[PDB]
């Protein structure tokens, strides 16, 4: 399974959300952030670590990281 | 679904698969396996007669053949042998198995004993 | 899951065929296996160095055995000049009886092989003369190696593991390093010489036998505890001396002549007798230093804590070091690794012009083989030494613990650092390339008058320093009223004199504009390597492209696409950019030292000096040319004693070609054929009751990158040895 | 059979005028080998004349190629129902082209 | 003379290479008529190797044991036996050169930084500004050492840095 | 007492070059592929 | 909202048949299962190659990993203005139902969702690897 860390830069854009080729990562309620909202990933067992979601997310630095660790049958996208 | 094709859902294809030794589901291990060498080593032991480095030197062509032949039967028999000790940790068992390997190694010497006799 | 590898439990629970490369990959990686505290990390690498001690050992005795059973060693030493030296014997079954009538060359039974690991000369030198000595030192040497192995073994048991003080005990490993492994190394080396393998050159048999019975200087022990030592510098070797018999011969152990031995064209044993001597008495005053359990000594961190300037130039100087050096092993390794590429650069670069062993430089494929092995060698240490210098950086660096120091400040002015690396590269490729091509136009157009030579004077000024009368400087060697020369007049300079104003040897060859545009691309070469891997070890924390590289590790594959795409952006990455920079560069110093030999060794160095200043010359006079009797190893009117190097010549220009398929083609092409193999063999009737164990997926991207680089150096290393064994060879 | 094909000639500027070598026909200039001596000598062509003619009518052929551009883009640009007439296209190429190509050649 | 070399018009080998490109000239050119045009050509580069020979071995170059002119790099051996004319000289014609392209680049881009519209001055050149700057260019090096006093040749610390500097 | 026979190639070569191999990768892959308790 | 079921007993879309189908991993592992309700029939892609005629009401389409569901997903989502969702099934029979998981789709926020996975920190505030060695495995700094 690979690491998907969400960090407190986050501005609630859902940009991460809707790249996810996989629905990992969803929309948690927050107070750190104008649009009251914040990323969370509870389902990293089914993450390939494609990094789509650090392509969509616009902050500098990002506030998803895919720490690419141990790989499964469902992390290399093996349909056999 | 699976592509539907008269090559994979051809009823005589099927029945003439049924009917070969690897799927008479009922027959022993040993006697799947000494089928399966007699077919396989007298197939095997032409090759290495027609065109192995002896070939052109009488006497010697057919000998030298079939005891390669039968060197790659017994190799043939260790693959399968260690292919039951890393799978399965009737046909598909470890004990199964390594009498379907041993039924090979039989049948395989048998089959090139018969060809180099033919 | 499986059990293999037992060190990864996130590798032992992966469902496919990664886990098995993955598992041969990463089991010498000890820092990152599962449950790995500090103690068991230094026993493991202590084992593990037992380990390759007797690999060593057993390596040498295996030489030494099928030297003495296969060889024609005890032929060899009567005529060392027209006998070829034997390895080992060929039972090959797939020969035919031309190939068995061609390898059978002489003197030998059956087929062999002609060596060129050069040790028949160095074994002459140091003393052996017979079969039996040999098949002594072959077994003397396998017990060895059990004593290491068995010290392996014995080092890891309960009662035997060493405490984490003692690893880190450095005042007392640097003692009795410096002292014992080197001194009274040296010096008991000094006493081989001297016991053994000086009266062996005299003609007389000194052996276990009668040692005890031989003196090696007529006066034992009295000019040494007199304090006349130079009694034993009285009645040197004759310049009329036959090697390994008493015509000719002197009765001095430890001398210092300068030059050459006049038949042999080697270096003199006294000469290294004196030499040995001189080292093993410094280095054990050296190993003397530092403070252990007796009050006297250097302590080490007192003098890094010292040695920080006024100013503030170096900020804290070299404050905080001592625990960034003794904690972490991949600066040890790193320091190691430098010191030892340099130095295997140092023995090809002193073995090629001053030969130590006894007709050594008149084999000629034994200097050429030599050469290339340590030059490669070097190459690959010295690229290790960056790569692990980069690791050191990911893994080890605290950055608290070296606050204003001079390894944080490397970091701080690092940009400058790679922006002059880069300087210096992009000057040296310009001009190098730019003359190179001008001089390339101006002899295709048939004007060879008009192309830039331009003259090497700084290294024939050097040239003249050291006693070259062919430049005209006359200076401090080359001068008679010189002081330098006057006070070396009576001791060491005519033979230094005679060996340097030779042009038959390799002792400073004449140089010219050829040689000034090699050592410049030379040099272009290095700073281009050294940038790459400078700029591994530098950026390996990070960049502006990626912050937060140091969290993900030493080798990873990339961090995707976006950002614009970040393609081979480990400091892994840069070591496997750097690699192929340094097989170039290896390439370029042997291809020049090869060239200049052979026609050295031919007669004509007039063909180097004419053809070497454009490269059309280099590709015409020294590829093409020197190619014919290696490609003509096997043809179809028959086949010789080449032809093995013909098939190991076509044989690395194959692997070099593979290579470049996994450096070109990457992943997903081949992770997508797969998944069509993977279909077509479960649909596929009475093969589907065969599957695999193991789910078949394509090779990694970072171990794409290995392969790519293994196939490929293992193809230039085959295809430029094939050439240079088989034309050296072949024409002399 | 005895006269080397070459139409490209250099200056005589920094030595590269080595490259015009000796062709025959008492000439000096660089061998081609694109073949269009061949395919001058097959049309019957006979003097530089006849190819001088044939060049300027060529540069008058690619002006009318360049106007016909520039005007089927910018003045009288076709509809898109014109370009699917794919029937009408494959019978003009046909005949026309093909057909009265080899047609006019074989003239 | 300088490292065990011969003048160029005292040695032989440059007198063989100068009748040897002489004699392949005349052998290709004994195959046309007299006042041909190859002729004519054949004969302007007999003339142009005669005449670069004789400037070769007028310039006072030394050729090696091959006959070729060899260059001497190092100020002080050229000044004391006149050879600074092949390095000494053109190095520091170099330096003029790419120090005014330079000089010339540099002046450009801090004109066109201080716009509303930077790059769209690097893509598309002001051209009276640039001919402007490329005539003003000549003092450059005066121009140089007065930046360089003053201190605003260089960027002061507010560049571009990583995390660990 | 050192010399080995003149027959040593021709059995240890195949030996080495075929046997030892044979049961070096048999032992391997059975290693490699055995599932943890 | 409640977690709904799965009916096996769905009629599939209207599809010849790929090669692209199912594997051994669908009879030893798991296969995924997609489910949707369409308001009029109409051609789609399918995520392993072809056309299929999905039929007007219940459908039901099973593939082989979970990215095929999500594409299908966003396809019958975005171009279709649909609401599909698709489970995870095992071959003992044990259905485990996902995405979404919530109810809501996980694109906009709902009220009793948990966050996990995040710190709260900057990604410079990370601790240097030196800080992290000779744990149980490897670790990334960022994992504390
Ligand atoms: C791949 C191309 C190729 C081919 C056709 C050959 C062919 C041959 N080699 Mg050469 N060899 C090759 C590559 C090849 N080699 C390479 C790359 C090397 C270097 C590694 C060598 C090194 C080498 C050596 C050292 C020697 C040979 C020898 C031989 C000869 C006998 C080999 C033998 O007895 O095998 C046994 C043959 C088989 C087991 C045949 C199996 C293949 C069968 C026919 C496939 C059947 C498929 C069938 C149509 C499917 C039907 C399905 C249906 C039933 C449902 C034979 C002419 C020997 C010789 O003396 O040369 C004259 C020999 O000593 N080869
Ligand atoms: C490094 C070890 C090694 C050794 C010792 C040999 C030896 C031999 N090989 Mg070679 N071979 C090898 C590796 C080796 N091979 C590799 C790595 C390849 C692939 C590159 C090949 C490719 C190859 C081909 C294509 C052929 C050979 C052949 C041969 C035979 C030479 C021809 C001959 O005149 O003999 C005379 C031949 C005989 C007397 C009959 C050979 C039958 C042997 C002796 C049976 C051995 C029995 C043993 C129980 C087998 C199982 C061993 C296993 C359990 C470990 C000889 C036995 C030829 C051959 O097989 O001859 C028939 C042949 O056609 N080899
Ligand atoms: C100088 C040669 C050398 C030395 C001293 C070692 C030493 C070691 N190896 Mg290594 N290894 C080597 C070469 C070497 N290897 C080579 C050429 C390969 C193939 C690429 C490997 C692949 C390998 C694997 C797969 C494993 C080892 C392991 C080990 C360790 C356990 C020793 C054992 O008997 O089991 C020991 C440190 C084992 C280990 O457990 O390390 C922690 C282990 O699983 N090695
Ligand atoms: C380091 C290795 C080494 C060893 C093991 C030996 C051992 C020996 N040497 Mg050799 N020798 C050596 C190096 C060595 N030497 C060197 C470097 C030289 C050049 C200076 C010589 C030159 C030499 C000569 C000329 C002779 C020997 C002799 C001897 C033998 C008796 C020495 C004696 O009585 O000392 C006295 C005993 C002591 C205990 C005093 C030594 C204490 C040392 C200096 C201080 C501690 C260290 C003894 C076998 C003699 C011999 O008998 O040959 C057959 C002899 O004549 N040696
Ligand atoms: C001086 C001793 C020394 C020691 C004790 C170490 C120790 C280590 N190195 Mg270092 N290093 C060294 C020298 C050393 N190295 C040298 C000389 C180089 C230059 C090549 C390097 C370059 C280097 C890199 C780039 C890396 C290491 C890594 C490592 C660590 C893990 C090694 C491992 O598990 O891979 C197991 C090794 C293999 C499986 C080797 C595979 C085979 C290679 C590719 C050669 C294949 C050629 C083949 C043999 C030719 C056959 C030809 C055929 C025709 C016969 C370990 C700490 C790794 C690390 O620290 O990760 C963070 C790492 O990434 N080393
Ligand atoms: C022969 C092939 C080749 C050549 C010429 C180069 C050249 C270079 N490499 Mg590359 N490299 C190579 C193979 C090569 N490499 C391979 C196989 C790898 C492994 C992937 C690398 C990996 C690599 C790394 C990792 C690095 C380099 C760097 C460099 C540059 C080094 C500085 C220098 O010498 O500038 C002199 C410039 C040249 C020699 C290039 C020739 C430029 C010509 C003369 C100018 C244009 C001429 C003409 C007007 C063009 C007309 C074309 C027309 C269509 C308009 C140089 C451009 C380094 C770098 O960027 O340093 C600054 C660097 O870090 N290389
Ligand atoms: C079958 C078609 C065909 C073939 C084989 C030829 C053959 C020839 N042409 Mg002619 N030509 C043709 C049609 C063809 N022509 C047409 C349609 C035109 C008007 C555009 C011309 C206009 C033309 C001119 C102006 C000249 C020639 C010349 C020549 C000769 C020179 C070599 C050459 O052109 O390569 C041979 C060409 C081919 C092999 C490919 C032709 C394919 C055509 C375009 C399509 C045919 C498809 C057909 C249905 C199936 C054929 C499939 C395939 C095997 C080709 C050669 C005898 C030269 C000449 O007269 O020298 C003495 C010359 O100056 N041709
Ligand atoms: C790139 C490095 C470099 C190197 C290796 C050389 C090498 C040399 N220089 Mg040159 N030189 C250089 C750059 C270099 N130069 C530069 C940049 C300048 C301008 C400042 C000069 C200006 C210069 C002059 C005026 C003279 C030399 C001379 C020499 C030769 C002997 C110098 C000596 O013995 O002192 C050791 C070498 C150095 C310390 C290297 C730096 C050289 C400095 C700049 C000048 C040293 C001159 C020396 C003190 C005078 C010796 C007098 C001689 C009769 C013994 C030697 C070949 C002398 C000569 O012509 O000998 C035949 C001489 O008179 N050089
Ligand atoms: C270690 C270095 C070394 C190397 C590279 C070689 C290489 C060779 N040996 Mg020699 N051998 C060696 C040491 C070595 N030997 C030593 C020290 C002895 C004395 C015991 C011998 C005794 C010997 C005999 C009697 C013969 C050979 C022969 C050969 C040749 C054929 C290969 C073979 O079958 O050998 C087999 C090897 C042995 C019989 C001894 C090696 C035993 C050591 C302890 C193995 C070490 C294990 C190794 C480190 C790791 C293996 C496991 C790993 C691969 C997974 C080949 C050139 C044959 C020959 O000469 O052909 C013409 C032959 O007949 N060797
Ligand atoms: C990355 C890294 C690293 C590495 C680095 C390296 C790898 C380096 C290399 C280095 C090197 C590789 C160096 C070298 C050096 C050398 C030198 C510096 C030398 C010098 C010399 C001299 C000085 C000499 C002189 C002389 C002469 C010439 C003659 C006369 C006499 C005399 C002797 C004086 C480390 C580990 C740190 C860690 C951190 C990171
Ligand atoms: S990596 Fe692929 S899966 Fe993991 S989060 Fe980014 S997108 Fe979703």
């Amino acid at each position: 399974a690979h690491i998907v860390k969400i960090y407190d830069t986050c501005i609630g854009c859902t940009q991460c959300v809707r790249a996810c080729p996989l629905d990992v990562l969803e929309m948690v309620p927050w107070d750190g952030c104008k649009a009251s909202q914040m990323a969370s990933a509870p389902r990293t067992e089914d993450c390939v670590g494609c990094k789509r979601c650090e392509t969509a997310c616009p902050t500098d630095f990002l506030s998803v990281r895919v720490y690419l660790g141990s790989e499964s049958t469902r992390s290399m996208g093996l349909s056999y | 679904g699976m592509l539907e094709t008269p090559v994979t859902s051809a009823p005589i294809v099927a029945t003439y698969l049924s009917n070969l030794p690897a799927y008479r589901t009922g027959v022993a291990p040993v006697l799947r396996g000494v089928e399966i060498g007699l077919a396989h080593g007298f197939l095997l032991a032409g090759p290495f007669i027609k065109l192995g480095p002896l070939r052109n030197v009488p006497e010697t062509a057919e000998i030298a053949g079939s005891l390669s032949a039968a060197g790659l039967v017994l190799i043939l028999a260790l693959c399968l042998s260690i292919y039951g000790s890393a799978q399965f940790q009737p046909l598909f068992s470890a004990d199964g198995w390594s009498e379907f390997a041993a039924g090979f190694l039989v049948g395989g010497e048998a089959g090139v004993a018969w060809a180099y006799v033919c | 899951h499986k059990l293999f590898p037992k060190f990864s439990q996130g590798l032992a629970q992966d469902p496919t065929t990664r886990r098995i490369w993955y598992g041969l990959a990463m089991a010498h990686d000890f820092e990152s296996h599962d449950g790995m505290t500090e103690e068991n990390l230094y026993q493991k690498i202590f084992a593990s160095h037992f380990g390759q001690l007797s690999i060593i050992f057993l390596w040498t005795s295996g030489n030494l055995f099928h030297v003495a059973w296969q060889g024609n060693f005890e032929q060899w030493v009567t005529d060392p000049v027209h006998i070829r030296p034997i390895a080992h014997a060929i039972w090959d079954p797939h020969f035919g009886q031309p190939a068995v009538e061609a390898f059978t060359r002489g003197g030998a039974s059956g087929p062999v092989n002609i060596s060129t690991s050069g040790v028949y000369q160095w074994w002459y030198t140091i003393g052996m003369r017979t079969n039996q000595d040999l098949y002594v030192g072959s077994v003397f040497l396998a017990l060895v190696s059990a004593i290491f192995l068995f010290a392996g073994w014995l080092h890891l048991q309960p009662n035997f593991q060493p405490s984490l003080s003692w690893f880190k005990d450095a005042e007392s490993r640097l003692n009795h390093h410096l002292s014992g492994l080197f001194g009274v190394s040296s010096l008991a080396w000094t006493g081989h010489l001297v016991h053994v393998a000086i009266p062996e050159s005299r003609g007389q048999h000194v052996g276990w036998d009668n040692f005890l019975s031989v003196l090696p200087h007529p006066q034992g022990l009295t000019p040494f505890f007199t304090g006349n030592w130079a009694a034993y510098a009285q009645s040197p070797d004759t310049a009329s001396h036959v090697f390994g018999t008493a015509q000719g011969s002197g009765q001095a152990i430890l001398t210092f002549l300068g030059g050459f031995h006049p038949q042999t064209q080697s270096l003199w044993l006294t000469d290294m007798a004196h030499h040995h001597l001189a080292i093993a008495v410094i280095f054990i005053v050296a190993g003397h230093m530092y403070r252990t359990n007796f009050g006297i000594g250097h302590r080490m961190q007192a003098i890094l804590e010292a040695h920080t300037p006024p100013s503030g130039s170096l900020g804290a100087g070299h404050k905080g070091l001592f625990d960034t050096v003794n904690n972490s092993l991949h600066f040890q390794l790193g320091l190691a690794l430098a010191s030892v590429g340099t130095i295997t650069s140092l023995v090809a670069q002193h073995m090629y012009s001053l030969p130590p062993y006894a007709f050594q430089a008149i084999d000629f494929t034994t200097q050429a083989a030599l050469y290339t092995h340590h030059q490669y060698i070097a190459g690959f240490i010295m690229c290790g030494a960056f790569a692990h210098g980069a690791i050191f950086f990911i893994r080890d660096y605290d950055p608290e613990q070296n606050k204003g120091n001079v390894l944080a400040r490397m970091l701080d002015h690092k940009e400058a650092l790679i922006s002059h690396l880069s300087w210096v590269s992009l000057f040296l490729g310009f001009h190098t390339l730019g003359l190179y091509v001008h001089n390339d136009v101006m002899q295709a157009f048939g004007t060879p008058e008009k192309q830039i030579l331009i003259e090497p004077v700084f290294a024939q000024w050097i040239q003249a320093a050291h006693g070259k009368a062919l430049y005209g400087f006359d200076f401090l060697l080359s001068s008679k009223t010189s002081a330098a020369f006057a006070n070396g007049q009576s001791l060491w300079l005519p033979g230094w004199l005679d060996a340097i104003n030779n042009n038959q040897n390799s002792l400073f060859l004449t140089i010219g504009p050829g040689d000034f545009l090699v050592h410049h691309a030379i040099a272009l070469g290095l700073h281009t390597t050294t940038l790459i891997l400078v700029k591994g070890a530098l950026d390996a924390r990070g960049s502006k492209l990626m912050p937060d590289k140091k969290d993900f590790g030493y080798s990873f594959p990339c961090d995707g696409p976006g950002r614009g795409g970040t393609c081979d952006i480990s400091a892994y990455d840069a070591f496997y950019l750097a690699v192929f920079w340094m097989l170039n560069t290896i390439g370029w110093v042997t291809f020049y030292w090869h060239w200049k030999h052979l026609t050295l060794w031919q007669g004509n160095v007039a063909q180097f000096d004419e053809s070497s200043t454009y490269l059309m010359g280099w590709l015409r006079d020294y590829l093409w040319l020197n190619s014919s009797q290696l490609i003509n190893g096997y043809n179809p009117f028959g086949m010789n004693s080449l032809s093995v190097w013909a098939w190991t010549f076509l044989f690395g220009h194959l692997i070099y070609a593979t290579g470049f398929m996994f450096l070109i083609s990457w992943r997903g092409y081949w992770q997508e054929l797969i998944e069509t193999l993977v279909w077509a063999h479960e649909k596929t009737p009475l093969a589907n009751l065969v599957y695999w164990k193991d789910k078949p997926v394509a090779l990694s991207i970072v171990q794409a990158r290995l392969v790519g680089l293994a196939h490929f150096s293992v193809g230039y290393i085959f295809t430029y040895a094939a050439f240079l064994i088989a034309s050296t060879s072949g024409r002399f | 059979t005895h006269i080397k094909p070459s139409a490209q000639v250099v200056w005589p500027i920094v030595g590269q005028e080595i490259l015009n070598g000796d062709v025959g026909g008492g000439f000096q200039g660089i061998q081609i080998t694109s073949g269009f001596f061949q395919l001058w000598r097959a049309s019957g062509i006979t003097s530089e004349l006849q190819l001088y003619t044939t060049a300027i009518g060529g540069l008058v052929m690619a002006a009318a190629m360049f106007f016909a551009g520039w005007f089927h883009y910018h003045k009288a640009a076709p509809k898109l129902e014109w370009f699917q007439n794919v029937e009408s296209m494959l019978n003009h190429h046909l005949g026309g082209l093909l057909g009265l190509g080899s047609l006019a050649w074989a003239g | 003379d300088i490292a065990g070399l011969t003048p160029c018009s005292e040695s032989k080998a440059y007198a063989k290479l100068e009748k040897k490109e002489l004699k392949t000239l005349e052998k290709r050119l004994k195959q046309y008529e007299a006042d041909s045009a190859p002729a004519v050509a054949l004969k302007a580069t007999m003339e142009r190797t005669k005449a670069r020979f004789a400037n070769y071995a007028k310039a006072g170059l030394l050729c090696g044991n091959d006959g070729l002119p060899h260059l001497i790099a190092d100020p002080g051996l050229a000044l004391k036996y006149g050879h600074a004319g092949e390095v000494f000289i053109p190095t520091f014609g170099f330096l003029y050169v790419a120090g005014y392209i330079g000089y010339v680049g540099r002046q450009y881009l801090i004109a066109v930084k201080g716009e509303a519209k930077p790059t769209d001055k690097e893509i598309i050149i002001d051209v009276p500004l640039a001919t402007k700057l490329a005539w003003q260019g000549a003092g450059w090096p005066l121009a140089a050492v007065q930046e360089l006093q003053r201190g605003t040749l260089l960027e002061k610390e507010e560049n571009i840095t990583v995390s660990p500097r | 007492p050192f010399v080995p026979p003149s027959w040593a190639p021709s059995v240890f070569v195949p030996l080495t070059g075929l046997v030892l191999p044979a049961i070096a990768m048999a032992t391997l892959f059975v290693y490699i592929e055995k599932e943890a308790p | 909202w409640t977690v709904p079921t799965l009916n096996p007993d769905t009629p599939s879309p209207i599809f010849g048949g790929s090669t692209g189908g199912l594997l051994r991993k669908a009879q030893t592992e798991e296969f995924y299962v997609i489910t949707w309700e369409a308001k009029k029939e109409q051609i789609f892609e399918m995520p392993t190659g072809g056309a299929a005629i999905m039929r007007q009401g219940p459908n039901l389409l099973k593939f082989g990993k979970k990215e095929q569901c999500l594409a299908l997903t966003t396809q019958l989502r975005n171009k279709f203005k649909l609401t599909p969702c698709f489970y995870r099934v095992f071959p003992d029979g044990k259905v485990q139902y996902l995405h979404p998981a919530d109810g809501v789709y996980p694109e906009k926020v709902n009220a009793g969702r948990v966050g996990a996975n995040q710190n709260m920190r900057r990604i410079g505030q990370n601790v240097n690897p030196i800080k992290v060695k000779f744990s149980g495995r490897m670790m990334s700094p960022a994992e504390i």
